[PDB]
């Protein structure tokens, strides 16, 4: 699915 | 700010070294001193040098400093803090009354603001100002823009979750095809960008789209030094599968499409497996298919004790 | 050495930002002009600071200022090259001769040193230095150790490969369990000296070390900031399958276990595949057991057109 | 012509028992060594009560006096060398010109004609009295008709191979549903029915008949001291899985026919195996399918070193 | 005591034929009304040409007479009996005490007197007078035999299950290998008792005899006219994979008659299925294996809703 | 498929 | 199993 | 199986 990403 | 020296000195200590190993052929034994006494600024060609006598890595050694964690500066706090936001969602509002005004005063902020934009997406909360300006927003980020950075990868990752494809679409195309590796950040955001658009594709069945995004992602790992994501080469995999079975209706790709859905269950992934299920079903459900017994024997299962699930953060 | 501060001005040129923008409450805009051109040193407390103000993260802009390859010094060159004498035996001799008396001058070209043995073993060259010295050197490096670095996983994990498991138990032990991450070359070679050492100990049906590699892995899932990676942890999760079959002769395991080694083959792992269809043929011989037709059927395709293949490299 | 009084004595001399426990109470001692020595007929009542008497199955001592093999008769033989004809299509002329004339002297021979009509169809051999003719004989054959023997269903077998659906159709429905069982035979000829007209139903997705013979052959399950042979029913079974994929799409069930067809090329039953297999591939075809790799890969296997495959014939 | 008449004129009146057609080079047609008219006996031979010349099966005209069902005499209503005496084990008393004392009055009611032993045994009861005298019986009915009937092997099939194998199998040896067949019901007992003898061989890991019995059965395969029950053909088989498995521990063979028990679920025969899980449960057990989850899961479905459940019998 | 049936 | 026959 | 790594 969509991952959240917060690098 | 980071005691670099006092890492430099643990080292050589441990290691066994003596100060002069160090310092000789490249500074005073007297400054020196300085720089492992973290009273005097070391630059980062200096460090270089000293991480090669040292024979320890040069990142390593900085994140030994205390730069192995995104804490050491006000956005990392704020990143942090959205995975909390997330699973409290009582905290949004005085949270987002804080960011929403700093959106556009870095790439950083606004990530961190699009991530809020999700959490209330996702608990049906109420963000007007969102829909009312984020084609602005975006007009004023991305307008002059001819190269893109880490941050500008996560965005777009973010950007895809909360805006229909179709305006996300234009403002990820000129971000590929990739030709560099530029660390581990940048080489999972790029990937991150790759894998939710090649859902969103797939979901909608603009196969042309999916199949864009495949090649995009299998040319990443022709590049060297890329660091390629296990598990999102595993799960885009997956979609490769499903992308075949939707252009020649083909079973064996439906059935390998399953077995990778299992090995998440195999191996422990329990979210990506949850996802993975909750998605092959409504695939099949606009194929007009009925997936096998056990596939659909979890999704009740879930969609029950679940109902509505967060989203997959990466940190 | 590497042209940081040019890095700075294309960031801050292409996102807009004026010099004032940077050198503002950090230095002057004369010394800040001398930064950007390459002409005076920066800090990494500095760099810190305009990293944040660019919005872009630290590591990618030393990434892209060069140090985004691990060329940039003597070690580099001579890690890559082992992969060059890896298929070209014939540059072993005189690279090994430069190789070999500098082993004992750092972690990093012992781990050099250990990855030509490696070469020589798999060519069947025969290195007499090394059964004479080595107990020598490892006593010499590993002694008065307290703490472990990177390099050191690293040199651990070719020693498995080298020398027979029991003279490199010892060593391994004390550098285990693990509590913190320091980069994701140290979470990898973290994870290397586990596989390795799980799959000797699977090998030799040494069951008690095995379970305490797999809980060593498990454990690390717990720690923060640790990056996992995919393939290790679907091959390891692998060897966990045949461990829990040589435990209690559980079918389903050993089903398992033939299962991921398939989707190996659908990923496109081409390498690894053939890997673990060659392992699990000996140890189900080891066994009493007949595997199934294809994975017995790719066993002898590979043995004929590979007959001796070249191990898996990391770099 | 039948040697039963040999048999009797074989059994009872065997058995141990005693011309009078035999004769006493059903005939006289004279008369009884008459029927012993194949001078005398027998009636079936009396042969019935000798059954009873010996402890050994009637029809087993029928089998036993040589009624055991459909060669007793002229129609026997002429059914046996269908099978010959068929290998060997050179004796086709000759022989047709015999029964051909002969087709409507009895059920029997009309099975038989139709016998040789199905081998000239198969090897593209040229039989016009047949369109011409067969309207006709049907008409007078099924057309006062309100009870069905077993030849009757056995010739309503071989007819739904040699004419086309339709003309069969409104021939069987009146020979159904089936309410007792009259023998082996019987039971056997009235599955060979069933299952015909199912496999034509479903390769012409006509799933209402498909449907009708399915119950049909459910419900001979019900009725008591019906032999249900194997074999059909567990290719039936199969057709069932193929007919429940065309109604819901359901993949579970085509992954139930795939099986099925496995277990035939497992248990050893090859020419069903190679049958079902084209027949998978077909139906997929016209579904805009394509079958996993293997049942694809027998095919061309097959349909190269087969081409036109010979039907399936029980006698 | 068969109106054999009635069913000629029934099937001549149908098939439209005249008196004539039947009488006219057999009898005379004043002595044919009278085998029409169930008032005079009628030869086998006689019926025999009658059948040839209706075109109707020789033995669907008895049977349709109404020898279709075996209870027609004595014996037949006692073999009925045994399945409602199985269900109803408090007839079993009273019914017994009048069976017991004809075991001996022919091979029939010693089938008839073993058919009581298993309900015994099988529900606990307690039945002296057979341990001890079952071994002077057998002495008594199979001393002076050369050749084997029917009921012969119906016999020995269900003397494998309540007498200890060993004491059975030097009954058994002599009656195979066999070399023709004798009607439907002969080949069915003389398949029973190779499938009976071939489970209790596996069960007790006896490999030379569960080799024996299966070449016995193959061999079946080779004679002609020989009808090959379905169902035991599948069982038989799948005891043949875990034969294979017990022998060379080839997982293979193991994964295929776990397959093999799965048919079985899929085309509904439940009691075959339960029987066959406990079966592999079993076997597995003595192997130190544990069946897949599933297999296994049944299991324990079965024994809770089962615990004791009723041997299979065929009619 | 079509199964000759000729008992 | 042991199938009981009484044909 | 054995991983060689040279980061």
């Amino acid at each position: 699915a969509i991952t959240l990403i917060f690098i | 700010m980071f005691k670099i020296g006092s890492v430099l000195k643990q080292i050589r200590q441990e290691l066994n070294y003596h100060q002069i190993d160090l310092y000789s052929g490249i500074m005073s034994k007297s400054v020196y001193i300085k720089v492992e006494a973290d009273s005097r600024p070391i630059s980062v060609e200096e460090l270089s040098k000293f991480s090669e006598r040292l024979g320890v890595n040069f990142f390593e050694i900085l994140n030994r400093a205390g730069m192995n964690t995104k804490s050491v500066n006000e956005t990392g706090k704020e990143k942090l803090l959205i995975s909390k936001i997330f699973t409290n969602p009582d905290l949004f509002d005085k949270n987002f009354q804080r960011i929403e005004p700093k959106r556009l005063t870095s790439l950083q902020y606004f990530s961190i603001y699009l991530g809020y934009i999700s959490i209330a997406h996702h608990y049906n909360i109420e963000v007007p100002t969102f829909n009312k300006t984020i084609t602005s927003d975006l007009k004023h980020l991305y307008d002059k823009r001819t190269t893109f950075f880490g941050i500008d990868y996560e965005i777009v990752s973010n950007l895809l979750n909360v805006l229909p494809y179709e305006e996300v679409s234009s403002i990820i195309k000129p971000m590929y095809p990739i030709v560099d590796s530029f660390g581990k950040d940048y080489d999972l955001t790029i990937q991150t960008v790759l894998k939710n658009a090649l859902t969103i594709s797939i979901m909608n069945r603009n196969l042309k789209e999916a199949q864009y995004y495949i090649n995009q992602f299998e040319h990443l790992k022709t590049i060297k030094n890329i660091s390629i994501n296990g598990c999102y080469d595993l799960e885009i995999n997956y979609l490769k599968q499903i992308y075949q079975f939707l252009t020649d209706k083909n079973i064996d790709s439906y059935l390998n499409a399953v077995n990778i859905i299992n090995i998440f269950k195999i191996i422990g992934k329990e979210d990506i497996h949850r996802s993975l299920v909750e998605e092959l079903t409504k695939i099949s459900a606009k194929e007009k298919f009925t997936p096998p017994k056990e596939v659909t024997m979890y999704y009740e299962n879930y969609v029950a004790i679940e109902n509505n699930p967060i989203p997959e953060i990466k940190e």
